[PDB]
């Protein structure tokens, strides 16, 4: 079978980004030994090791949706993957408010319509489970107390 | 991948021609080939040669021994008593396959000398120097030598290479296949007052030491086949094209102004073919030669085209400008895709013929309009479905018999019937239009550009065919290039319309369900006829309802019969609103004839002609009248005209009369509505109210306002009312009175059109209009009432026919003093005299037509007179006229006339196989078997015509009228 | 000798997705999306692998693909020049749709949840609309990506200024104005697979404005919705029959129950009714075999059954269904079936849209809202104008109303005072000018390389 490739964006500190960029544009397999990216079983934490120097990483959710588009003639572009995550290196904390481009900054706060979001259904399912495992349930919409 | 059937590879060929003697009809020359053996122990080398006397052959300047035998000279033995045609077709196919250069074979077998075997095993070059002589060639290269005295340039004598396909073996020894590409060096030593035109570019022209002859040196660095090499030697008037400067036009003497006017359009054809494809013209020059007594009307070779002089017209000649224009266009299309990109086998010929015909149709679309394109495509599709339902079918791309339903073998081009060859090219370009329908036109032009670009990168290498075979296209390479540019493969469409050899027949009938508001179509196929096949794909249908025009796709599987499609509202009958058409416009329709319960105005099954089909739809007559009036498609207007002949109601007369009065209708629809109105008028006699049909309309459109019976003086500058004016009395003469005689109101009208004709004021000639007037006079002739077989004498001359006979006598005699264009009035008057002889008016005597058929009247006069003699010998069962025609087939100077006599005697045969006739002797069977076997051995087109004539007369089995 | 075809009376006046996309492969086009997968619609989280090289935690060496990118580009150029040099179709395999090769750009969206959105494997084009200047113009400012087209009639709601080039994504789903921005300096793109991490740089990132929908999202329980539901199931069943290796071709029911688990098995039974028979009997004991008279449809017929854009419209509908369901009439108006119907009806000229409203995806004055709006005394007769003029002067009515002398309004004003513009061109012109001003401001803000403070 075929499994859709999973592309994400890696953000590095600027000096380490310059060393990684120089090693990528060089093209040797020396870069393969130098740059590493550990992923922890939290799923939202990691180490990226540049030249064997550990950096602390967080995998965050991006507010917009990006799409990688490949081309052979620079006139027709074929969509290859959807990017929604970034492993910035240096829950609410794992959500990034800004977008990658310069015009998109504070997009989630300002350029996004506040569609109501409810996560919340899981808590309701847990409440239903505590209900079904009980015997007698008493409920009242309340006031200030 | 191309692997040669020959064990050698030919690199270069020198063709030198000396001593072209016009009095003795003789050439002398040599040929030097440069072959590289690909297999060791080559021993024999097999070359192609017909009619050339081979004097000596030297291989690497060592004397070699050759043996010549041609099995196609006498196909079957003289002492075999077989007389069936299947035996001759198998023996003729085996004989042509025994001289085939597409196998390893050939007619001249040269033995390599012994001391060169150590030169041939380790594969090194061999230079073969044959020198030959054509003593008096029959159909090799045509010598046209007139019998005026003077020098050969002063009398107008010329030579040209004639023939079709691989017929270059007829004038020098070669490897006469389309797959043996080599570079060429061509020298011709001609008279000092003559010019030698050939393929390549002329590098120099040196004089001889007496300065009485000069040698033309041509060089061809683009590797072409031997079959694309031509020659035209004559006293030609040279004209350089004032727009494109590598293009030279050669004509016969005294025809330079006609050449200037005729070949003035060709730069636009060049510009079109170089902008739809993106390759420039591949050869370094282009030469158009106009000659007399041509083989075909247009032949295309490498960097050269040979047309007949009968295409040359002046500025005041209309009705000939589009025909000559499209002959030039298809010669240029074959320059691109028959001569530069060549054929890999005899299969994959459909690819080249289809690309040539398809890009020529694109030229016709841009030049003459989309409506003329649709009319041309419909007439080609009708021609094909008529031929394939008549006899078997045309099989593009056979696999090697694959087609055993037809009396010849399709393995070689020189065994094909000529009608099969014509329908082959026709079906190839329609299947290419179908491939454009599946894969869009810009991808199609990208396919063609990809083929041309591979060929032009191939054309500049020097490697001897390591890369020169990229100039040869195949079917698999064409389909692979299509799959490369588009990502779709057309293998179901290729499997249906190429590999399978059939057309489809559709019988449709509808019913409108008022309750559920649906349209229940009923489409059934006739797949048990001999020419037909079963269609299982999708099918487009276009329904015009009151809410507009909607397209539907139907899936017509084998077990399918009823297709329910949905219908829209009828709220444009509640309010008067305009009904929107197939295009963006909308019109006011008179909805009084429409049914109250159905919204649908007309239905068209397969409107875009996306299959090779014949549709028989059963609409109601008001739907055909609405489709004639308000449709924006010319093929639907034509098919509604064709279907209105079965409904002679006065609403259909009003529909056709409104079509005839309507400018902004396409003119070829109105020209059809004339004949449809004539047929409808003949069918509703004893109901017709006023004057005869189209007469008041003719006086309203083309006559004076103050005088109705005097026609206006001729001004032919509109070109659509000219065609309608010259076609309306021809249809008006088919009117018939309750007594079955043409009325004296229409005959008098035609005679007044003839008398009051004044042409001193238009800038165009009158020959076609006057010729159509003679055709209208010939249409009015009804059969005479002979009593007791009374001899046709002055007393029983009809009072109607005496006026007609006086007019055609005046016209023919005035043509003898002031001749027209194409002797068009001679052809029309000979045709009218044959019409008067076919009825009992003029005595049935063929001596007039036999004097006009004598080698000397216009080739057009000659073929009209020979058509009259063929019709006479069919009706009067004349033995001596049939022997006259068969003798004229055997020894006539013009081979086109011989082919045309065989063609006309096949189309209008003196007897068929079912008839008992007095002309079914053993003597006639022996004459026609001798004409198939020997006698026609020099042309390859007379032999297939003799096979067609023997099939038409005696059938595929043993001639019955024999011991 | 001329045209002679009366053509002006008879005739008075594209997107190719990848072969995985037009064949509706399940990885790219999912058969079923649950609630937690509908909340994460087009925002797929970073999944942890169970088997593979990245499933074992620790330093995972990231890899350069530079040699891979230029090797694949050189190989594709060799393929194109071997096929005649024209334009070719390359995306024929799922492995063509990787991010490891080709020239990638990024495309960010301004709205949170758009009405339509492309699946993985689908194609789109970049069109540069350029309105020439009045009279002489130098030529379209040239742009790195897309093809240029000269638009007299603005595709979008506003109209282009003279000499203004606007790039846009154009496909079958929507058409939306895009704005090229340069990437941030420290941002690189990590493509993780099961085997390892790979890194590209990015240099071009577009910002996509408010989409103009060209396809109508169906509503829930609509006829078009249920048609797609059963057509998609039929296409999946046909492609499972094509994949079957036994002759005659046979499938299992719980493969379809794994793909479509929300479907009642009665619906699946009916889709198998026509074209298959449960061969309970010994012959293929208990097998859903294909009927011998049934001709399984060819690949192009199965492609003509369901289109990928219909699948994107269905996915938009069910994602919006989930978001509305989770959030307990204003929200219902912002549902994509309503907004797509409103915009397509406005483009035919059926109705107009209130451009300021609650369907506004920004939540401020920027951006449009696509919801449908309506397309469209006794002695005062003896006043005889002159005395009514003097009365209007006496009451203190301003001199403009006294001046017009058009009493149509004068006596109506003397009546109003004693009690105390054409929509045809007017409303349409006002809407167009407001839209143009909003569009220009939005374009400058959304094209500014100016840094924005956190």
């Amino acid at each position: 079978p075929h499994e859709l490739e999973s592309q994400f964006i890696l953000r590095l500190p600027p000096e380490y980004a310059s060393t990684v960029r120089r090693a990528v544009q060089s093209g040797h397999v020396n870069l393969k030994d130098r740059l590493t990216i550990e992923l922890h079983p939290d799923g939202r934490h990691g180490i990226v090791r540049v030249d064997r120097v550990p950096l602390a990483s967080k995998l965050v959710d991006l507010p917009c949706v990006m799409e990688s588009l490949k081309t052979i003639d620079k006139k027709t572009f074929y969509k290859t993957a959807d990017i929604c995550q970034m492993l910035v290196s240096t829950e609410k904390k794992f959500i990034w408010n800004h977008g990658i481009t310069l015009p998109l900054k504070n997009v989630r706060k300002r350029r996004f319509r506040k569609t109501a979001k409810k996560d919340v259904e899981k808590e309701v399912k847990r409440l239903l489970s505590t209900d079904a495992e009980a015997v007698s349930t008493r409920w009242e919409i309340i006031a200030e107390d | 991948g191309f692997e040669s059937p020959r064990p050698y590879k030919l690199t270069h060929q020198v063709v030198c021609i000396n001593n072209i003697n016009f009095q003795r009809k003789s050439v002398v020359g040599f040929v030097e080939l440069t072959i590289f053996p690909t297999v060791a122990n080559l021993n024999r080398i097999k070359l192609n040669s017909k009619q050339c006397r081979i004097y000596r052959v030297r291989i690497n300047d060592l004397e070699a021994a050759f043996i010549y035998n041609d099995p196609t000279l006498e196909v079957c033995h003289s002492e075999s008593k077989q007389r069936n045609l299947n035996y001759f077709s198998n023996a003729y196919a085996a004989a042509v396959s025994a001289v085939d250069p597409d196998a390893g074979n050939g007619e001249l077998c040269i033995k390599v000398p012994s001391e060169l075997w150590k030169h041939v095993d380790e594969l090194k070059v061999l230079k073969i120097h044959i020198n030959f002589s054509l003593d008096q060639p029959k159909g090799g290269l045509h010598f046209v030598v007139p019998s005026v005295e003077g020098s050969m340039a002063e009398r107008g004598a010329h030579v040209f290479s004639c023939g079709y396909q691989n017929s270059t073996r007829f004038w020098f020894p070669c490897v006469d296949s389309y797959s043996e590409l080599c570079t060429w060096k061509l020298e011709f030593t001609v008279d000092a007052a003559m010019v030698a035109v050939s393929n390549g570019d002329l590098v120099e022209t040196v004089y001889t030491h007496d300065m009485r002859k000069k040698t033309f040196h041509y060089m061809l660095t683009i590797p072409t086949a031997a079959s694309n090499i031509s020659l035209a030697i004559g006293p030609f008037e040279i004209l350089v094209d004032p727009y494109m400067h590598e293009v030279t036009h050669f004509c016969l003497p005294q025809l330079l102004p006609l050449l200037k006017h005729t070949t003035s359009y060709l730069h636009e054809v060049f510009e079109f073919y170089e902008e739809i494809l993106t390759c420039r013209y591949p050869y370094s020059c282009f030469k158009t030669v106009f000659i007399d007594e041509a083989y075909v009307e247009v032949a295309a070779y490498a960097s050269m085209s040979i047309f007949s002089t009968n295409l040359l017209h002046s500025a005041m000649i209309i009705d000939e400008t589009p025909l000559t224009r499209r002959c030039l266009a298809q010669s240029l299309a074959q320059q691109f895709f028959g001569c530069f990109i060549s054929r890999m086998s005899w299969s994959d010929e459909w690819v080249l013929k289809g690309i040539s015909g398809y890009i020529y149709g694109l030229w016709m679309k841009k030049t003459f309009g989309v409506n003329e394109y649709r009319h041309w495509i419909k007439e080609e599709l009708d021609k094909i479905v008529a031929y394939e339902l008549k006899t078997g079918g045309v099989l593009l791309h056979p696999i090697f018999n694959p087609a055993s339903h037809l009396h010849f073998s399709i393995k070689h081009p020189h065994t094909l019937s000529w009608e099969y060859y014509s329908m082959f090219q026709c079906k190839a370009h329609l299947v290419m239009r179908l491939i454009e329908n599946r894969i869009s036109m810009e991808f199609m032009l990208q396919v063609f550009n990809k083929l041309l670009s591979l060929a032009s990168t191939a054309s500049s290498q020097k490697f001897q065919s390591h890369m020169w075979s990229q100039m040869l296209v195949s079917t698999s390479g064409f389909l692979k290039s299509i799959s490369n540019v588009s990502g779709k493969d057309i293998q179901p469409l290729i499997k249906q319309w190429v590999d399978q050899s059939g057309v489809v027949k559709f019988y449709g009938s509808f019913a409108f369900n008022r309750k559920r508001n649906v349209l229940e179509l009923e489409i059934k196929q006739d797949y048990t006829s001999p020419g037909t096949q079963k269609y299982v794909g999708p099918l487009k249908v276009t329904v015009q309802e009151l809410d507009g025009s909607f397209n539907h796709t139907l899936q017509i599987e084998e077990n399918s019969l009823k297709h329910d499609i949905p219908c829209h509202s009828k709220s444009r009958r509640n309010k008067k609103k305009k009904i929107p058409l197939m295009n963006g416009e909308e019109v006011d329709m008179d909805l009084s004839a429409m049914d109250a319960d159905s919204p649908l105005l007309w239905i068209r099954i397969d409107p875009d002609m996306s299959v090779l089909r014949k549709v028989e739809f059963e609409q109601a007559d008001f739907m055909w009248q609405y489709q004639l009036r308000y449709e924006r498609d010319v093929v639907a207007q034509q098919e509604s005209i064709l279907a209105l002949e079965k409904f002679p109601t006065p609403a259909s007369r009003l529909a056709l009369t409104d079509i005839l009065e309507q400018e902004q209708c396409f003119y070829r629809v109105r020209m059809s509505a004339c004949f449809c109105l004539a047929k409808i008028a003949n069918s509703m006699v004893s109901t017709w109210t006023g004057p005869p049909a189209m007469k008041s309309l003719f006086t309203r459109m083309f006559c004076c306002k103050s005088c109705p019976n005097i026609v206006k003086t001729n001004n032919f500058m509109s070109f659509q009312s000219y065609f309608l004016q010259k076609t309306m009395p021809v249809a008006m003469a088919l009117l018939r009175d309750v007594h079955n005689l043409c009325p004296k109101e229409v005959l008098t009208f035609i005679l007044d059109l003839i008398k009051y004709n004044d042409n001193r004021k238009n800038k165009f000639s009158d020959n076609y209009y006057r010729a159509e007037m003679i055709d209208a006079l010939a249409n009015s002739v009804t059969p005479a009432v002979s009593v007791n077989n009374e001899v046709r004498t002055l007393d029983n001359l009809n009072p109607d026919v005496r006026l007609i006979l006086e007019e055609i006598t005046r016209f023919l005699n005035m043509e003898k003093l002031l001749p027209s264009y194409r002797h068009t009035i001679t052809v029309s008057c000979l045709r009218a005299i044959r019409v008067l002889q076919k009825n009992g008016h003029v005595p049935s005597d063929p001596a007039l037509f036999k004097s006009y058929a004598e080698y000397g009247h216009f080739v057009d006069i000659r073929i009209a007179a020979l058509e009259a003699v063929v019709d006479y010998t069919k009706v009067d069962r004349s033995y001596e006229e049939l022997q006259w025609l068969l003798n004229m087939i055997q020894n006539d100077p013009v081979p086109y006339v011989r082919h045309k006599i065989l063609n006309m005697l096949t189309k209008n045969p003196p007897f068929t196989k079912n008839m008992e006739s007095p002309l079914c002797n053993e003597a006639l069977v022996d004459q026609l078997w001798k004409l198939m076997n020997s006698g026609t051995s020099h042309d390859w087109r007379l032999r297939c015509g003799a096979v067609d004539l023997y099939f038409t007369l005696f059938g595929l089995s043993r001639p019955s009228c024999l011991p | 000798p001329w045209n002679l075809s009366n053509d002006e009376y008879y005739y008075p006046k594209i997107i190719q997705h990848s072969i995985p996309a037009v064949e509706l492969r399940q990885p790219f086009f999912p058969t079923h999306m649950g609630p937690i997968k509908l909340r994460q619609f087009h925002r797929p989280p970073l999944k942890k692998y169970s088997f593979g090289a990245l499933s074992q935690p620790g330093p995972h060496s990231v890899q350069p693909l530079l040699k891979h990118i230029k090797k694949k580009a050189k190989m594709r150029e060799q393929e194109r020049q071997a096929s005649g040099g024209g334009e070719m179709f390359f995306m024929r395999t799922p492995q063509d749709l990787t991010g490891k090769d080709g020239d990638l750009i990024l495309a960010e969206y301004s709205e949170e949840n758009g009405p339509l959105m492309m699946q993985v494997g689908m194609a789109t084009k970049i069109k540069n609309y350029y309105k020439r200047k009045p009279g002489k113009d130098p030529g379209a400012p040239d742009c790195k990506y897309g093809e240029t087209v000269y638009c007299h009639t603005s595709p979008f709601l506003g109209s282009l200024h003279p000499g203004q080039l606007l790039q846009a994504f154009e496909n079958n789903l929507f058409r939306a104005p895009i704005y090229l921005h340069k990437m941030p300096e420290t941002d690189f793109l990590i493509i993780r697979t099961r085997q390892g991490y790979y890194i590209r740089e990015l240099v071009d990132i577009f910002v996509v404005g408010q989409q103009c929908p060209l396809f109508e999202v169906p509503g829930p329980n609509s006829k078009r919705a249920n048609t797609h539901i059963r057509d998609f199931l039929q296409v999946f069943i046909y492609r499972l029959f094509w994949k079957s290796k036994d002759r005659p071709r046979r499938i299992r029911m719980e493969d379809i129950k794994k793909a479509f688990p929300s479907h009642s098995e009665s619906s699946i039974r009916k889709r198998l009714k026509l074209c298959a028979d449960f061969k309970r009997t010994g012959m293929d004991s208990n097998w859903w075999v294909l009927k011998s008279d049934f001709r399984l449809p060819t690949e192009e017929e199965i492609r003509a059954m369901v289109s990928p854009e219909q699948c994107c419209a269905y996915y938009s509908m069910i994602a919006a269904e989930q978001r509305l369901k989770d959030a307990g009439d204003d929200e219902v108006r912002t549902a994509p079936w309503n907004t797509t119907r409103a915009f397509i009806a406005a483009m035919k000229g059926k109705c107009l849209l209130e451009v300021t409203g609650v369907a506004d995806p920004t939540g401020c004055g920027e951006g449009f809202s696509y919801v449908k709006i309506p397309n469209k005394d006794a002695d005062l007769r003896r006043l005889s104008l002159k005395n009514a003029k003097q009365l209007l002067r006496k009451f203190g009515v301003p001199e403009e109303e006294i001046k017009k002398l058009s009493r149509w309004e004068v006596i109506d004003v003397v009546r109003t005072m004693s009690t105390e513009r054409f929509s045809v061109a007017e409303h349409q012109e006002r809407y167009k000018e407001e839209c143009q001003r909003i569009f220009d401001l939005q374009n400058k803000v959304l094209s500014s390389t100016e840094v924005l403070s956190t």
